[PDB]
């Protein structure tokens, strides 16, 4: 049992930074394709 | 080869940083030359008993 | 209404902001000093704050407390250790992760424009750029192809470990760079010495033949970083002492990462991203799906950021219309010369020192005024089986599972498999929504330059064969020596490295150009507008650009 | 003929000059090392053939 | 002979000279180095062996 | 240069060029590479007015230029006033190495 409850408690704390780091890595693809077509979204209205 | 390299005006930073490796080296050098001096009297006594 | 999750995350970050700075002490000088994995999950913690918080109350503590700074200038000491984990056997993953989890939370705080400016006001990509790790790349055997067949041990790979470190400092330059906005030269100053801190490094990424997911990926960060940093007006608004030597060595690094990237779209954004794809259709079956979304995205990723930077070169290089920067030359032939088959000689790798045909451009506004109507009914398929997921084959489920989690499928749950199921879907359906943004991009900003070369080549262009240009040169070339006194404009002339253009070259331009853009195309770039463009606020921007190429395409020299 | 020394180049021989007294003790060091080697393997060799 | 000639003719270039301060080390210069490195290292290891 | 109007426009060259000397700022964000190809640039252009001859009509603005250029010989022959052996020290640190390191500073002592 001690080794089983530790396993997967170790586990545990290694899957709550995961999502923190690749949710937030992730969202810096998101961030950067957003900022660039809002900035295409003004270059657009400045051209027409 | 060597005459044709002789005549750049200023040091480049490579030539500066291999000078600040170059004046690293002779402390080194010291410390390993002992070691040499260390297992050389470490050989003749060794060798004497 | 406001959601149960928009509701409990406001009294969760009043419960937070009421303990004050006792509890921002004990979270952020265990973030900087505590145990291996003490500041790591303090480092996730503020990640977790700090994508709740409104105020920038954590911020403010961050920054006037100092510890913003102590979790910047520790990276020249993370450095030492990741260098370590690049060797064939780590000794402990832990400092990778404690890494990847402090990138993270500087990631999180330069999506807050002010916090990004924290960040240049610290010196963070000053830092980055003396960590050492970045140069630290191992060299990838192509003779290893047939070295065995082995499992996914618990341990990644020194090359993916590399990409666990380079990544995330990639990412904090573009979240930089899209965080401070159009003002700020100096975020746009820093990350240019970065670059060029690293810059055979840079240029070997730039220069690297693998189409992996991860080399991609690679490419995907630093073309979207280099998009805004290496940008011509950058170079007159840092003033400060610098030397002539260093600043057009600035220029000699900058004129070797444009034209490298230009490189790219002969490569991806051209005719023999045909033969790329075969090379993984055809060998290796167990992982070609899962991994067939990330390269079709990255891919275009690439294609997006390189026409973004021409775009921003063909905005900044002059206000007027006489004086506008061509990057793209009068050859039409890259859209001609494959209607008849041939066997396959070796086609000679276009030195990336030759600027690009214009006819890549149509090759690639074509190309995604294809892909753009793929990605549109497979992203509407992906929708429906994401209506329907408890209908779908008992296979497919299985496929979908096995997309995610490669083993132990056969010892899960319905609900599992299913709630799997659903959550592979929406990553492809938000990889194929991102993927039409980018077809979206590319097909207007194609539309943009291929308008503005058209525009200059008819109009502005003069044909070299004007004999009366004898006259013109022929006294600087001869050796002086000494004295004295300043006092002029040192203009390296970059039109000494354009083309020799004849008039046969306009003709042909003009020629080629009428067939090359023939209705066809026009129809579909409408019949996109007439899907997509409902979507954003400038519908007819499409047909506000094929309506000038139109009428460019019917001007007649006389 | 007609050139004055410029203060780079005197520092530039001085750097390269370093470079090959270092060259020459480290060559001679590691002969040295060869000798003491060369004589720490002879030493266990027994001269006499008559030995079956 | 070649690498002295061309050598020879970059060396009258009045806009080759700017460029020299963030030149690499001559592939003669950096080789002495690596030799010296390489020499370092050995001398350092044969003490210890 | 008050004084003398026909010194005036050459100690006016030695004065800007006393205002041309790369040295370190306390309060200014550049790196030592930076402080150092600005000092070359610096020497390099003091060197120029030596070989043009700008100061052969005052020889203490000659002896200036020598001392600002780190001329060993010229610092000797200044040793009239240099009261002490670790003046002189920074005097040629000042204009023969603004890049020394405590890890070269022996050698120069």
């Amino acid at each position: 049992i001690q080794g089983f409850l530790k396993n997967e408690k170790d586990n545990a704390l290694l899957s709550a930074i995961e999502e923190s780091r690749k949710r937030t890595f992730g969202m810096a693809e998101e961030y950067h394709r957003e900022s660039m077509l809002v900035e295409w979204e003004q270059v657009k209205q400045r051209i027409l | 080869l060597h005459s044709f390299h002789s005549e750049l005006p200023v040091l480049s930073d490579s030539e500066r940083d291999m000078k600040k490796e170059l004046q690293l080296i002779p402390d080194q050098l010291r410390h390993l030359g002992n070691a040499i001096k260390q297992v050389t009297m470490k050989k003749d006594y060794q060798q004497q008993k | 209404p406001e959601d149960v999750f928009s509701k409990l995350q406001r009294e969760n970050i009043a419960i937070i902001e009421s303990y004050g700075a006792a509890l921002m002490e004990v979270v952020c000088r265990d973030a900087c000093d505590g145990h291996e994995i003490g500041r790591m999950l303090a480092l996730a913690l503020l990640d977790r704050i700090v994508s709740v918080d409104k105020q920038q109350q954590w911020l403010l503590y961050l920054s006037n407390s100092g510890y913003l700074k102590v979790l910047v200038d520790s990276l020249v000491e993370d450095d030492r250790t990741l260098q370590s984990l690049l060797t064939p056997q780590p000794p402990l993953l832990k400092a990778l992760y404690t890494y990847e989890s402090k990138m993270a939370f500087l990631t999180r705080v330069a999506k807050i424009q002010q916090g990004a400016l924290e960040l240049l006001r610290s010196g963070v990509i000053v830092r980055l750029a003396q960590c050492q790790v970045y140069d630290m790349r191992p060299e990838t055997d192509p003779q290893s192809m047939f070295g065995m067949r082995d499992p996914p041990m618990f341990i990644p790979t020194p090359v993916d470990r590399y990409r666990q470190i380079l990544l995330p400092a990639l990412q904090l330059c573009q979240v930089i760079l899209t965080s401070s906005m159009a003002q700020h030269l100096q975020a746009a100053g820093q990350v240019l010495q970065f670059l060029i801190s690293h810059s055979d490094t840079i240029q070997a990424i730039l220069r690297c033949q693998d189409v992996s997911a991860g080399s991609l990926q690679e490419l995907a960060l630093l073309t979207g970083i280099i998009s805004k940093a290496a940008l011509p007006g950058i170079l007159s608004e840092l003033d400060v002492d610098v030397n002539e030597g260093s600043l057009m060595e600035l220029q000699g690094h900058i004129g070797r990462f444009q034209r490298q990237c230009l490189g790219l779209l002969s490569r991806f954004g051209g005719s023999d991203r045909l033969r790329q794809f075969k090379f993984q259709d055809d060998n290796v079956e167990g992982d070609k799906v899962s991994k067939k979304d990330e390269i079709e995205l990255a891919m275009q990723q690439i294609c997006a950021n390189v026409m973004e930077y021409c775009q921003s070169l063909m905005l900044q290089s002059s206000p007027t219309f006489q004086h506008a920067v061509c990057l793209f030359t009068p050859s039409l032939s890259e859209t001609v010369n494959r209607d008849g088959p041939r066997q396959d000689t070796q086609a000679p790798v276009v030195p990336y020192w030759r600027l690009p045909g214009l006819g890549i451009i149509i090759y690639l506004l074509k190309q995604s005024a294809n892909d753009f109507f793929s990605y549109y009914d497979s992203h509407r398929q992906s929708v429906s089986k994401l209506q329907n997921v408890e209908q779908l084959p008992p296979d497919e489920i299985k496929e979908l599972c096995q997309s995610v989690m490669p083993a132990g499928v056969d010892k899960i749950s319905t609900a599992q498999k299913y709630v799997l199921a659903r959550r592979r879907l929406v990553k492809v359906i938000n990889n194929r929504a991102k993927l039409l943004s980018l077809c979206s991009f590319i097909i207007e900003t194609c539309l943009f330059i291929l308008w503005r070369h058209l525009e200059y080549y008819l109009l502005h262009c003069m044909p070299t064969d004007s004999q009366d240009s004898l006259f013109a040169s022929r006294t600087l070339f001869k050796s002086r020596r000494l004295q004295d006194s300043f006092a002029s404009e040192t203009n390296l002339d970059f039109r000494s490295g354009l083309a020799i253009v004849s008039q046969h070259d306009l003709d042909q331009l003009q020629a080629d150009a009428i067939n090359a853009f023939g209705e066809s195309l026009q129809k579909k770039l409408l019949d996109i507008e007439g899907l997509y463009s409902k979507v954003r606020s400038r519908y007819s921007f499409i047909q506000a650009l094929v309506r000038r190429i139109r009428g460019l395409l019917r001007i007649s020299r006389n | 003929g007609t050139i004055y020394l410029q203060h780079a180049d005197e520092e530039r021989e001085k750097t390269y000059k370093l470079a090959e007294n270092i060259d020459a003790q480290l060559k001679r060091m590691a002969q040295d090392l060869k000798d003491i080697i060369e004589h720490l393997n002879t030493s266990g060799a027994p001269a006499d053939t008559s030995d079956p | 002979v070649e690498e002295a000639r061309e050598q020879n003719e970059r060396n009258r270039d009045s806009g080759y000279l700017h460029l020299l301060y963030k030149r690499p080390l001559d592939p003669k210069s950096e080789a002495q180095l690596q030799e010296i490195r390489r020499l370092h290292q050995y001398v350092k290891f044969a003490v210890q062996d | 240069a008050d004084a003398s109007p026909a010194s005036a426009g050459i100690c006016r060259i030695m004065g800007d060029l006393m205002r041309t000397m790369p040295i370190l700022s306390p309060g200014n964000t550049q790196t030592l590479t930076e402080l150092e190809l600005k000092w070359q640039h610096w020497h390099e252009e003091c060197e120029r007015y030596l070989q043009d001859s700008t100061f052969a009509t005052s020889p203490h603005l000659e002896s200036l230029l020598k001392i600002m250029l780190g001329d060993e010989a010229a610092l000797l022959e200044q040793k009239e006033l240099l009261s002490n052996w670790y003046h002189f020290l920074v005097t040629r640190l000042l204009y023969s190495n603004p890049t020394v390191k405590p890890i070269d500073l022996h050698y120069y002592a």
